[PDB]
């Protein structure tokens, strides 16, 4: 478990491991806001 | 008038999220072993 | 638009980083930016890892890949592999997250705003894939630094604290490698070892001896080349071997990318030194030897004389004899009778398992280690249902030899198809065919016809 | 046994040798767009 | 077999094809390097042979 | 039974087939204490033997062999450094920590020595080694 | 409204058994 | 059929006398088992020496009969063989030897009873399946 | 040039077609 | 007119703000209500058995099929 | 006996593609 | 003008019958190898004892099996993944009994077609045509990968390795679902999405092209006639069959693009062979299919059978039964 300190914070961590999927996703909306030049 | 790519993002993340309960349910209530 | 575009490049949003080929400071960003992403993801796994970490099971049973890692560094374990303290884990955690912001601050800036190309505001960073002398320079700058990331690990396990020697006397311990091996025909004779069954190749290293002094002859290796390199330019039969573009020195990275998945894959699943069993689980070859050793246990408990117990096709139900002669445990265990683990060796002599220490002399920790790693088999589902694929779900576990050796055996297989697809068109585009067959000068009709 | 170890080692290192100096031979330049 | 001898090579015999077999295959190699224009170029491959 | 509506849960905890909570640390504080009176019997017991695995280890050492003296070492000796952390907790004491260090260090040099198959090294590093030992045995006390 | 007939029949049987689907998962046993 | 009281019901003491066990101590029994002893007895069997499965009829005949709330807990922390004759403490889970077993350590007295109502509740969900094995899989 | 036209002078055509053909 | 077309007009989600939502929860109080286990006849997760009915119903004649499955789903 | 069937429909299977491979009817560009 | 350079021409010279190459020297002798030594095994081989409990198994013609049940036998399991050449043998008789030609036939075949991999590549260089028809091949190679070595590595024994027969391939199938229930393994269902589509689209495309064929052709005459060899003019029309096509489904599904829709036709077999060769490589170290064995428990809590736990009983069958004196242990661990 986190230190006494930061246990509050768990549900931030917990979606922690997972942004980079999410900047894969970001790329296409990106080339989906240009419309695919 | 919208634009489409608004559209597709949120229409993805929404059907995302359908899949997403889904999968839930799957590790939760009837179905799941537990 | 220009520049990121199919009409001024010639290349689809889907092969849209194909456009960065040229581009040297928009690539660098490129390149520092997902540096920031991997340091992001190990940052927040091992903090995740922490936070989900519970003080009662061991690392291995709670789906826990990277934290391990620490441990075997010599990181918050005792004696035993009991992870006692999981503060230095969270200290490695916030450095690489905080770190992360660092390096994607500096990708993002030299992707977006940075200049385009070096080549003309930085000529010391700049550089063009043709020129030789340059791209040899950077390949020996990266090699000093992968040598001094080997003698960061020799510094670790020397001097800062030690590894995590499964093997030590006692227990297992974290302990100082005081004395590393550097003799170049232990080495490099692990390097010229087979790969096949009992030799291994650089999987069956069993001692932290051999690993720490072959990691000073890595650093010795890496730094020496890159010097090398630094100072020199590639020789004529080297010239002329090699396509000298940007896309095939990606290729000749991917191939040997891949073959380092496949290696770390079996590293995974065979090595149980640098991989101990406490922190990752069992092998496969241990939990099966421990199935025997379980059972050897039992029915020599309840009277049978193991050694001259018959099995059903008159082959030993517990003991028998490699095909070199050894003494070895019975049963379908025979083909993993080369394992190697801690709890294992102490029962055995010259001439295989010693019969006397297996009939008088077999301790309860070892019938502990034994059941544990027997319930703990690699064995499991994709959706984490531990045991062969006919059991029921109440059990759930899947170990995480066979995640790390499963995900980069398809990495690596995925890395060599990559390499493949970009060599292929790296000699293509430099012989400049890769658009398609020129109608004018089609090669197969100045061809003579065979047949 | 040895004999037919001693023959198969030469025949590899033949045929490994082939390919490794072949390839070795400025094999990019082997393309029907050379000059 | 499960020895760890370097390259399977338990007979000090093994080496001499493994050793001999490339130098003549490097020495019919030579003959062919020798005679290539081996200064430099810019290019992505030596179109001269 | 015609119109019964089946059981609705919204990410509750509360029903049997919901996944959420700790399955540890629920219903009460825990029965285990450490050193307990069979734990610490299990520690003494394996203290106590390690003299004789250690004189065993001589021995072996003196005859020559190589495989087994090293396996002796590891063989009911395997939880020594458990049981040492834990008696020394118990003792609490400076002195006790650093014979205890002095016996690890030893052991290990020991076992370089036997991969060398150095018998003079060995003989001498088992005689500290064991005499380290005894010291700590001393030191803690009860064994 | 052949259009309208064809798209909607195959639309409003899909969100119906989506929803059904979606509050299935709470059945809890 | 419902999780009615009559299922819920099982022996608490040597004697006779029974117990009713809540939804909350069973759905907590039933994590128990399969966190700290399911890896060896899924399904009501023994992995590691089959010959002795968790099913009614293997605890009622063991000597101090299993088949109650009291003796199993007596068992989860001074287990013993099948003929009550040596202690087993080294060679199984026991909160009395969790340093060697850690996922004893964290057990209470009420996950000790969730346990042993796991355990007598299960032969009554199924007529051969609680120690069975493959055959009833 | 290279020779593809000749070798096979019926190649590609059915019995019909290159009898027309030879009877020009 | 084009897809695209259609999916971009504000009238399309005026119109698919409320008509989608609505049936989307018609399907949730379908089965919420229970009525779907009544309409087809599933048992519900308290129905698999019953006294005198802790094996599995099954029907074994073609012609008294329904007389059998009232017998059996009586309840 | 039946090996000898086996055997040779088998090598005559291998000779049809030898056959194939070698004794082709030539590609050639039709006028 | 050197021995060495007219060596080279030679090798890569296109005026061969069959492009040898680089790729083909390790490839031609190799793969002959492997071909005599499978010949020869196939044909007349001892039986061999695969299980290594000294019960040897008949795999050749000469001893009793035909063309159906003949294979070489995989090697025995006391041998595990060691190396086991000819010269490892105290005696050929006992190499032939531990299935030593598998291991020869096996390794020779993996670097050949490793080979001809590389040798796709090269010709298409020397063509001039753009590379990737290798990439191509690479899934049905990794595929026999998978089965031959990566399966054997992850389960510790060219025991386990699929049989180079008809029979014993069905054997190793049924043993694979057994032991990983590969059918629910999602990676397995991709490769038959890849195979299904695969003959879905090569009937699609064979259908569509074969029915806008231009006329070109007699009644009297076959209408492959109608297409001569090297012609400049397309042989069918796409906007006939595309058209076609839009109509039968709707306008939006059909490949406009030619190039784009031969690209799909390459795309979907090549991404489901590779998908299932990773699944058995994953499945080899233990990564099993999905296991949904009681998963659904009525409100008492007693399981409610599915089609999940039907599949598990014929799993469990084949699990019994398969290699009945081999296990003396009540798990299938190794
Ligand atoms: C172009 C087209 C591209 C389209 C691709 C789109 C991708 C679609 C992805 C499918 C949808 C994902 C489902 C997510 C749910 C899931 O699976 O859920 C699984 C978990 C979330 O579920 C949790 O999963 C856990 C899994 O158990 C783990 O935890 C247990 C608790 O101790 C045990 O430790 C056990 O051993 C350990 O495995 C437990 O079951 C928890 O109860 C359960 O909630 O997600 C995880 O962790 C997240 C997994 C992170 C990735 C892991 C890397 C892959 C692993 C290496 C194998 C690669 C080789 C190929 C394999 C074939
Ligand atoms: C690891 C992932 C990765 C990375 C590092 C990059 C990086 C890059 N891509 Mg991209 N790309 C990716 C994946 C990635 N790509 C994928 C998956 C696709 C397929 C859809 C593409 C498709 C693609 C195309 C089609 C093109 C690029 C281009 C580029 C380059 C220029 C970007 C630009 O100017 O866009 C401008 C983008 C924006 C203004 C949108 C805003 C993006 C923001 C900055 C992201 C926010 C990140 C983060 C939250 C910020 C943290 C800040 C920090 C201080 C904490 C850049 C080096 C271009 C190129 O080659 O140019 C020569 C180009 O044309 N990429
Ligand atoms: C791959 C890595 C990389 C590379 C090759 C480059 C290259 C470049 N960057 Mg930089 N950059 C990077 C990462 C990188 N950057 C990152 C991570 C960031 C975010 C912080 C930036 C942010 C950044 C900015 C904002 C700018 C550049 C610019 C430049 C150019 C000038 C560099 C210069 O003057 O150095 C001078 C070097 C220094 C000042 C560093 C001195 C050393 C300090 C004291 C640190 C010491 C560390 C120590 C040795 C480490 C101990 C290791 C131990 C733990 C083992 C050049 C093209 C400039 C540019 O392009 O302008 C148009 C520019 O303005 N970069
Ligand atoms: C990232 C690492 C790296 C890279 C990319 C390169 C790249 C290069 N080096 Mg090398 N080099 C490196 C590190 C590296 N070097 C290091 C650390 C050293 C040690 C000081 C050297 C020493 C060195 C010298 C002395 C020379 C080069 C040269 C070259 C060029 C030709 C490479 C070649 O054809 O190899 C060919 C490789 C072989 C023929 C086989 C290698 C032999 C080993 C011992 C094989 C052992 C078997 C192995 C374990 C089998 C399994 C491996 C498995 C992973 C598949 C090229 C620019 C040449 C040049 O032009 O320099 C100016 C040259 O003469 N390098
Ligand atoms: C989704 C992407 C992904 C993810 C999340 C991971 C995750 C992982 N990979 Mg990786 N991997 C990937 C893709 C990915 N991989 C791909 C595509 C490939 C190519 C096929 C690989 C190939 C690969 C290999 C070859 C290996 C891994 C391994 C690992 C694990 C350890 C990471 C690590 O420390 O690397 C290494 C980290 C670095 C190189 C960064 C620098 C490290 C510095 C120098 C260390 C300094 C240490 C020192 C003691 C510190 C203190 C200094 C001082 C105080 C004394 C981890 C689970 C390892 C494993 O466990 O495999 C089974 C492993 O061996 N991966
Ligand atoms: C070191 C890693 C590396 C690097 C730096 C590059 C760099 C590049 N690749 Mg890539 N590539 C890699 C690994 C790498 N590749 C690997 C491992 C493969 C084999 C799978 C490929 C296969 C590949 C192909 C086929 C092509 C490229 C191309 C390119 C260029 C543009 C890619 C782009 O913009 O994507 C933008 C990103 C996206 C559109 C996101 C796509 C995400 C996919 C759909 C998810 C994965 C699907 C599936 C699971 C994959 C199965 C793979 C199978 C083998 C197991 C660029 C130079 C293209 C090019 O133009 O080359 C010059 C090109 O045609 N690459
Ligand atoms: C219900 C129901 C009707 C479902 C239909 C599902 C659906 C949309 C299927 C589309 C499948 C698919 C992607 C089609 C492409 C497959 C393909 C290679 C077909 C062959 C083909 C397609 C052309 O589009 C043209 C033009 C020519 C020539 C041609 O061969
Ligand atoms: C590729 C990634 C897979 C990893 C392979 C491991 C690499 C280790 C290489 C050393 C092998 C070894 O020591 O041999 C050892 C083993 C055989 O050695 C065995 O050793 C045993 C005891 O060690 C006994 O002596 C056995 O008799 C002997 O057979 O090698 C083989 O299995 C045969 C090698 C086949 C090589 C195929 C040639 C590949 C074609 C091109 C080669 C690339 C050329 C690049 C040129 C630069
Ligand atoms: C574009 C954006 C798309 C957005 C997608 C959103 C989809 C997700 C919506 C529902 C998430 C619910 C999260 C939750 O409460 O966990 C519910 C369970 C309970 O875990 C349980 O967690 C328990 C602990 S705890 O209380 O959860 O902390 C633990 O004890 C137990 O063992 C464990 O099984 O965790 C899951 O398994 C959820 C898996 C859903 C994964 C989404 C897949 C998306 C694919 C597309
Ligand atoms: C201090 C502390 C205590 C307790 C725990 C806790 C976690 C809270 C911790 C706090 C940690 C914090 C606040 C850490 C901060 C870290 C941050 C902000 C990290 C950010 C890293 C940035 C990264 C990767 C950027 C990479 C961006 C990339 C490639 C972008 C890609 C792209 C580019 C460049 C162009 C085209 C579009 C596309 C493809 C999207
Ligand atoms: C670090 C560590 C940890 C555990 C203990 C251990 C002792 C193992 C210790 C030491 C490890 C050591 C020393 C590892 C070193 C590994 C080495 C030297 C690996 C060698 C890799 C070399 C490879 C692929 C070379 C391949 C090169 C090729 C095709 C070059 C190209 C070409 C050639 C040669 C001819 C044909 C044409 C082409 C394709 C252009
Ligand atoms: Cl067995």
């Amino acid at each position: 478990k986190l230190p006494e300190a930061y246990a509050v914070f768990k549900p931030i961590i917990d979606v922690a491991p997972v942004i980079p999927v999410f900047f894969l996703l970001l790329a296409f909306v990106w080339q989906a806001a240009v419309g695919f030049r | 008038r919208i634009p489409l790519w608004l559209i597709a993002t949120v229409g993805g993340t929404l059907a995302l999220t359908v899949v997403g309960i889904f999968f839930y349910g799957s590790y939760s209530g009837v179905g799941s072993s537990l | 638009v220009a520049g990121r575009d199919i009409e001024s490049t010639g290349f689809a949003w889907w092969s849209g980083n194909s456009r960065l080929i040229n581009v040297s400071g928009k690539l660098l960003g490129a390149h520092v930016a997902h540096a920031g992403l991997m340091v992001f993801w190990c940052g927040a796994m091992t903090l995740f890892e922490v936070a989900h970490y519970i003080p009662e099971k061991p690392l291995y049973e709670q789906g826990l890949i990277l934290l391990p890692h620490l441990a075997v560094l010599g990181w918050g374990v005792g004696p035993g592999g009991e992870i006692i303290d999981i503060y230095p884990y969270f200290v490695v955690g916030v450095l690489h997250l905080i770190s992360s912001a660092v390096l994607g601050f500096g990708g993002v800036y030299h992707s977006l705003i940075g200049p385009d190309t070096l080549e003309e505001s930085f000529p010391a960073f700049g550089y063009d894939w043709r020129d030789k002398n340059k791209i040899t320079t950077i390949l020996g700058i990266h090699l000093i630094v992968l040598g001094i990331g080997a003698f960061l690990l020799v510094i670790k396990a020397m001097y800062v604290g030690g590894i995590y020697d499964t093997w030590a006397p006692g227990g297992g311990d974290v302990r100082i490698i005081d004395s590393p091996t550097l003799n170049p025909g232990v080495i490099f004779g692990y390097v010229l070892k087979s790969p096949w069954g009992g030799d291994g190749w650089i999987v069956s290293v069993n001692n932290m001896e051999d690993l720490v002094g072959g990691h000073i002859w890595i650093g010795i290796i890496c730094i020496v080349g890159g010097f090398w390199h630094i100072f020199t330019k590639p020789f004529a039969w080297a010239r002329r071997a090699y396509v000298w573009s940007g896309e095939a020195y990606l290729s000749y990275s991917l191939v040997a990318v891949s073959l380092m998945g496949f290696i770390a894959s079996q590293y995974s699943w065979y090595n149980n030194t640098a991989y101990p069993s406490e922190f990752y689980g069992p092998t496969g070859p241990e939990a099966s030897q421990s199935q025997a050793f379980t059972f050897l246990v039992r029915d020599q408990r309840l009277g049978a004389n193991v050694s001259s117990a018959q099995g059903p096709t008159g082959l030993g139900k517990y003991l028998m004899r490699s095909p070199s002669g050894e003494i070895i445990l019975g049963g379908e265990t025979q083909r993993f009778w080369d394992l190697r683990a801690p709890w294992i060796e102490p029962l055995r002599g010259p001439n295989g398992l010693d019969l006397n220490k297996i009939k008088n002399d077999i301790q309860p920790w070892q019938e502990r280690r034994a059941a544990e790693y027997m319930t703990h088999a690699p064995l499991g589902s994709l959706n984490s249902v531990g045991g062969v694929a006919t059991e029921i779900n109440s059990v759930n576990y899947v170990s995480p030899r066979s995640w790390l050796t499963c995900a980069h055996f398809f990495l690596g297989f995925a890395f060599y198809i990559g390499h493949l697809w970009h060599a292929g068109r790296a000699r293509a585009a430099a012989a400049g065919f890769e658009k398609g067959i020129n109608r004018e000068n089609e090669p197969t009709l100045s061809l003579r016809p065979i047949d | 046994m040895f004999t037919l170890k001693i023959v198969v080692y030469t025949t590899v290192t033949f045929f490994v040798s082939l390919f490794t100096f072949g390839f070795l031979s400025n094999d990019a330049s082997r393309n029907p767009n050379r000059k | 077999e499960g020895t760890g001898e370097a390259l399977g090579i338990d007979d000090t015999r093994l080496i001499v094809p493994v050793i001999l077999i490339p130098v003549i295959t490097f020495i019919l190699y030579a003959g062919f390097a020798s005679e290539q224009d081996n200064e430099d170029f810019f290019d992505t491959y030596d179109q001269r042979r | 039974a015609s119109g019964d509506f089946p059981k609705q849960s919204y990410f509750g905890a509360a029903p049997i087939s919901a996944p959420f909570g700790d399955t540890y640390g629920t219903a009460g504080a825990p029965i285990w204490e450490k050193l307990g009176e069979t734990e610490k019997g299990i520690f003494t017991r394996i203290a106590q033997t390690t003299k004789d695995q250690l004189e065993q280890a001589s021995e072996l050492i003196s005859l020559g062999s190589w495989e087994a003296s090293r396996q002796r070492l590891r063989m009911t000796m395997y939880e020594t450094r458990k049981s040492m952390v834990r008696l020394t907790d118990v003792d609490g004491s400076k002195d006790a920590k650093d014979l205890f260090a002095t016996f690890k260090k030893k052991l290990e040099a020991l076992d370089r020595a036997l991969v060398a198959k150095d018998k003079a090294l060995s003989i001498k590093l088992i005689g500290d080694v064991r005499a380290s030992y005894n010291k700590w045995a001393a030191t803690v006390g009860g064994v | 409204t052949f259009r309208w007939l064809a798209i909607h029949g195959l639309a409003v049987p899909t969100v119906f058994f989506l929803g059904a689907i979606t509050s299935m998962q709470f059945i809890q046993r | 059929t419902d999780l009615d009281e009559n299922t819920r019901t099982v022996p608490l003491d040597s004697s006779g006398t029974t117990v009713i066990l809540t939804p909350e101590q069973v759905k907590r029994g039933k994590r128990l088992f399969n966190s700290s002893c399911g890896n060896c007895h899924v399904g009501g069997i023994t992995k590691t020496n089959p010959n002795l499965g968790l099913e009614p009829d293997a605890l009622s005949l063991a000597t101090p009969a299993r088949d109650n709330i009291d003796a199993l807990v007596d068992y989860m922390k001074n287990p013993t063989t099948y003929d009550g004759l040596e202690s087993i403490a080294e060679l199984h889970p026991s909160v009395k030897s969790a340093d060697i077993f850690p996922k004893m350590r964290s057990l209470s007295d009420e996950d000790l009873f969730a346990i042993g109502g796991h355990i007598l509740l299960q032969p009554k969900l199924s007529s051969e399946k609680w120690g069975g094995g493959k055959i009833y899989y | 040039a290279a020779g593809w036209f000749t070798g096979n002078p019926s190649f590609g055509k059915s019995l019909i077609e290159y009898s027309e053909e030879t009877k020009k | 007119r084009p897809f695209s077309d259609i999916i971009t007009s504000i009238r399309y989600w005026i119109i698919h703000s409320i008509t989608i939502p609505a049936l989307y929860v018609a399907g949730w109080l379908f089965v919420s209500t229970g009525l779907a286990y009544d309409i087809f006849g599933t048992p519900r997760p308290n129905e698999y058995f019953t006294q005198d009915r802790q094996q599995v119903p099954l029907v074994n004649d073609r012609f008294s099929a329904k007389q059998e499955l009232e017998d059996l789903t009586k309840g | 006996m039946e090996t000898l069937v086996y055997v040779f429909l088998l090598a005559g299977t291998l000779g049809v593609i030898f056959f194939a491979v070698f004794f082709r009817d030539p590609p050639r560009i039709a006028k | 003008a050197s021995a060495w350079e007219r060596f080279c021409s030679w090798i890569t010279s296109t005026d061969n019958r069959l492009y040898i190459g680089w790729f083909g020297v390790l490839m031609i002798p190799t793969l002959l190898t492997a071909t005599t030594v499978y010949i020869i095994a196939f044909v007349a081989a001892p039986p061999v004892d695969i299980d290594g409990i000294r019960e040897p198994v008949a795999g050749s013609l000469l001893y009793g099996n035909n063309i159906i049940t003949g294979a070489v036998i995989p090697s025995s399991a006391s041998i595990g993944i060691h190396f086991y050449p000819i010269w490892e043998a105290a005696s050929l008789d006992e190499w032939l009994y531990n299935g030593g030609p598998y291991q020869l036939i096996v390794d020779h075949f993996l670097l050949g077609v490793c080979g001809w991999i590389g040798r796709e590549w090269e010709f298409s260089y020397r063509l001039g045509m753009r590379p990737w028809i290798s990439v191509a091949f690479t899934a049905p190679v990794a595929a026999a990968s998978a089965v031959f070595l990566v399966y054997p590595i992850g389960q510790g024994s060219f025991s386990d390795g699929m049989p180079l027969g008809i029979s014993g391939t069905f054997n190793f199938m049924l043993v694979f679902q057994a032991e990983h229930n590969i059918l629910m393994h999602p990676f397995h269902q991709l490769g038959v999405a890849g195979v299904f589509g695969g003959s879905l689209f090569s009937a699609m495309h064979g259908s569509l092209v074969t029915s806008s064929l231009i006329r070109e052709t007699t009644e009297n005459e076959s209408a492959n006639y109608g297409y001569k060899f090297g012609q400049e003019e397309e042989t069918y029309n796409i906007v006939a069959a595309h058209g076609y096509f839009g109509r039968l489904i709707f306008q939006y599904a059909s490949f406009n693009n030619s190039r784009a829709l031969h690209f799909f036709l390459g795309l979907w077999p090549v991404v489901g062979i590779w998908f299932t060769a990773l699944g058995v490589m994953t499945m080899a170290f233990n990564l099993n299919g999905f296991n949904f064995n009681q998963s659904v428990v009525d409100s008492q809590g007693r399981v409610i059978n599915t089609w999940a736990d039907i599949l598990n009983r014929a799993n469990l069958g084949m699990e019994v039964m398969h290699e009945r004196n081999a296990h003396n242990f009540p798990l299938d661990l190794a």
